[PDB]
């Protein structure tokens, strides 16, 4: 939870 | 495992097909945590899950932070450079 993910 | 370098095309109604995780803020790098099948990054059949991306178009990522990364790697277009390794 402490990770962001992004769609790119 | 080594360094490598692979091509990827896209047209511009498209993303690149990635998720990405990490970044410099968080002492992560910037990971390939997703391919989305069938989209540019699938098909240029280079990339994989768990890649580090290192630098896209000469342009260093090694040291960016995750929001950083995104816009440097939404902004390229065509013919795209990756830099990778799989750790």
């Amino acid at each position: 939870s402490r990770l962001p993910t992004s769609k790119i | 495992g080594p360094i490598r370098k692979v091509l990827l095309l896209k047209e511009d109604h498209e993303g690149l097909g990635i998720s990405i995780t990490g970044g410099k803020e968080h002492g992560v790098p910037i990971l390939i945590s997703e391919i989305h099948p069938g989209q540019p990054a699938d098909r240029c059949g280079g990339l994989h899950v768990g890649d580090a991306i290192l630098a896209v178009n000469g342009v260093n990522l090694r040291d960016t932070k995750h929001k950083e990364a995104v816009t440097i790697l939404s902004q390229q277009r065509g013919e795209i450079e990756f830099e990778v390794v799989y750790v």
